RNA sequence: GAACUUGAGUGCAGAAGAGGAGAGUGGAAUUCCACGUGUAGCGGUGAAAUGCGUAGAGAUGUGGAGGAACACCAGUGGCGAAGGCGACUCUCUGGUCUGUAACUGACGCUGAGGAGCGAAAGCGCGCCGUAAACGAUGAGUGCUAAGUGUUAGGGGGUUUCCGCCCCUUAGUGCUGCAGCUAACGCAUUAAGCACUCCGCCUGGGGAGU
RNA sequence: AAAAAAA
């Protein structure tokens, strides 16, 4: 029950890094909720929008 | 001027003499209009996450950028009419 | 680290009496229940977990592929919990059919004779064929004779020992529990059912949701999800949610513990 | 920009420490009012921002006040090198 | 002679339509739980719906599938049975997909 | 007249926003119509009609209606004066909070009228503009027990940092003293104790005539 | 409830 981003120390999230974002979509691709992946509230949103980019460019699916 | 990473996907369907045509294009493009191009990443071939123009597959091309608009907003215009590019992003380096 | 290297060499043993062909025990799991895998299938399609393969015919990679995604979320738990209810029990036989879970060809158990009947017999075959050199036809029918018998007898003894041990151990965990009558404790939803819904605790104490304690609205199961759906406030638990809940009642004798939902 | 506000701070300062005096805040609210007024000719129906100049307008009307009160003087130099009527 | 194709399977509270297409979704074959002659609830039991899987699967196996995409639209109960129907009939299933509008 | 910095603001440093206005662009579905597949369904529902059709349709694409919206994320989260604001990117722009204390030196508050923004409707996109546009609770400032949660910050303590711990700021929550209250309740987000200014009321009906 | 395995 720890975020990712402030135990690593990730200050930006990119929307480039796939791999990264792909933690956290579910498999179907819906964007996994804060509750589920113990995000910080904050990154919860950066993640999202560099998951919404990065489905804008294709790099991930809308629906898996 | 402000830093900007501007990424598009080439059409899976060109040889390389095209591609880098392309490339200089649209790099000739931005510098053109004023910009300096400070990075320049190609991560290749990629599987689309979905079938974008009936292409299953693109070439991936990673500018970064230091520009006015006027050269991003030329360079979007362009993109969008250019049938080479079939997607793309411009996007602000957020402090 | 150990059972690995109990597992190589029960893995060993097995093979090279394979290829002898002599009357020998094994340790087998068959494949799993084809009615109960299938049911298993849809289970963690409900949860977004896409399966490559028919019931009738899984590989056991497929099933891990599973266990490797769920890994690190709430629903691990009965997703994993719901994979073992489709799998078989795991026996002696003296064929060598396999075992599913290890995803082996030969395995039986060599590792453990001061504890296990079919070990010492293990033993005794090792002995008898390769220690003595009597490999006789006598020698092997006597022994193709009494496995079956000995296979299907320890096979028993071991359910009954497994069952005992773990009436034991819930009769225990009832014990423990009846101080903490009014504690509260988060849980996560193992089972739901018709009446009500499992829940369990960190150390894998289990207590039961009764749906007359479910006060709030009257809650509908849904079989197909694994979800009580309440009718009014549209509140639905489903297996895997972590809830908080408060001990009511501890009966030692039934070796039953009550619970009441106090938050989700 | 950072530069042009500089460029202001620089031009009306009263002494060399100076950025507080009303005479840069008109001078900058002054630019501000002049950059969003020019916003707003294009930008007719950006109602919220429309707002705000309203805000920065009677700001200003209330440091130049405050200093046709304090010093009419200075005043008067101010919305002269302003252009303000 | 195609060999990949889409299974769009409309399983509704009364029915289970199965339509099997090519890539370009040109229809290859179809079943539904009516055209099996289930009738009323029967037509909507998860059953039906797989034995709609099935005669729609057997048509296309004819005309030489071998790997599936499967989209599934409407609330129905027959998109779980129907679409192992399709793992069942051999043709092995890419990616499932609920394009319930 | 003169002096000051505590209120007010500007600097400088930092923070988070579905704040607003343009311009694209991403996917969705929608059914507008034709056409290529399609081959007998389909369609209510206790089950039969109700209907629906092989004139190849339910169904599936392809041209599209070309009009509305943007699931998951999404939270009594955030932002906004209110109405309100949730796809993505860029363009322009408003405000807020924290920290510093460098500067200005009371520059403040309220505010009838006025001006502007501002649903259904009303309807003729424009006027309209009235809104449980009533969390049933003007604005500003100061003072007056605690307990606990969340949002964005600041500092110190360990702690490598992560993590914990503590203190502080701003907002939003629940719980609860003092007091207040007709009671209900409120209780540092006051409906407590005060001062400033504004709006409003003085039985019901008649009559919002 | 319900699997290996270990013990």
């Amino acid at each position: 029950k720890v975020c990712y981003f402030t135990s690593n120390g990730i200050t930006h999230i990119d929307y480039k890094d796939v791999d990264l974002l792909k933690k956290f979509v579910s498999e179907r691709g819906k964007i996994l909720p804060r509750r589920v992946t113990g995000t910080n509230a904050k990154y919860q949103r950066k993640l999202t929008a560099a998951i919404k980019r990065a489905r804008q460019m294709a790099l991930l699916p809308y629906v898996s | 001027m402000r830093k900007y990473e501007v990424m598009y996907i080439i059409r899976p369907n060109i040889d390389e003499e095209s591609k880098k045509a392309v490339i200089e294009r649209f790099n000739n493009v931005l510098t053109s209009n004023g910009a300096e191009i400070t990075g320049t990443k190609d991560w290749g071939k990629r599987r689309l996450a979905y079938e974008i123009n009936d292409f299953r597959d693109g070439f991936y091309q990673i500018v970064n950028v230091q520009s006015d608009a006027a050269a991003v907003q030329e360079f979007d215009r362009l993109a969008k009419i250019s049938d080479d590019i079939i997607r793309h992003i411009v996007v602000k380096e957020e402090e | 680290l150990i059972e690995e290297f109990m597992l190589v060499a029960n893995e060993t043993v097995a093979e090279h009496f394979h290829w002898m062909n002599v009357p020998f025990i094994y340790r087998i799991h068959e494949e799993p229940n084809a009615e109960k895998l299938q049911k298993f299938l849809e289970f963690v399609t409900t949860f977004g977990y896409v399966v490559k393969g028919t019931a009738g015919n899984i590989h056991p990679r497929a099933l891990q592929s599973i266990l490797d995604a769920v890994r690190d979320r709430p629903e691990e738990t009965v997703i994993s919990t719901v994979m073992l209810r489709s799998m078989k029990q795991a026996k002696y036989d003296p064929q060598s059919l396999g075992h599913f879970g290890l995803s082996t060809e030969f395995y039986t158990h060599f590792t453990s004779p001061i504890r296990r009947y079919p070990d010492l017999i293990v033993h005794r075959l090792i002995r008898t064929y390769l220690i003595n050199g009597k490999v006789d036809e006598a020698t092997q029918e006597k022994w193709a004779e009494r496995l079956p018998d000995i296979a299907e007898h320890t096979s028993s003894m071991e359910r009954r020992a497994v069952d005992a041990e773990r009436e034991t151990d819930d009769l225990k965990k009832a014990e423990y529990m009846l101080d903490k009558i009014g504690e509260e404790f988060d849980g996560m939803i193992s089972s739901v059912t018709n009446f009500g819904m499992f829940v369990e605790l960190p150390n894998t104490i289990e207590g039961l949701v009764h749906v007359s304690f479910m006060t709030d609205d009257y809650y509908r199961f849904d079989e197909q999800h694994f979800a009580m759906i309440g009718e009014r406030t549209g509140n639905v638990f489903r297996i895997g949610d972590e809830i908080t809940v408060k001990v009511v009642d501890v009966n030692k004798d039934e070796r039953n513990i009550d619970f009441e939902i106090v938050g989700m | 920009t950072q530069e042009r506000k500089n460029q202001l701070i620089n031009e009306f300062k009263t002494h060399e420490s100076d950025t507080g005096s009303p005479e840069v805040q008109i001078a900058i609210l002054t630019d501000s009012i002049n950059n969003l007024n020019e916003h707003l000719r294009t930008h007719k129906k950006d109602h919220h921002s429309r707002r705000g100049l309203l805000k920065m307008v009677g700001k200003r009307r209330n440091l130049l006040t405050y200093l046709r009160n304090k010093d009419v003087t200075r005043y008067r130099e101010l919305i002269n090198k302003l252009g303000l009527r | 002679n195609i060999e990949s194709g889409i299974a769009h399977i409309r399983s509704t509270f009364n029915n289970t339509i199965v339509t099997i297409t090519d890539t370009h979704g040109n229809a290859i074959s179809w079943s539904s739980a009516g055209a099996l002659g289930f009738r009323g609830s029967r037509k909507s039991t998860p059953f039906a719906a797989q034995m709609a899987a099935e005669t729609a699967a057997k048509g296309s196996i004819e005309h030489g599938l071998k790997t599936l995409e499967v989209t599934v639209k409407g609330p129905g109960s027959g998109r779980e049975a129907a679409i192992r129907a399709l793992q069942a009939a051999g043709l092995e299933v890419t990616a499932i997909r609920d394009v319930t509008p």
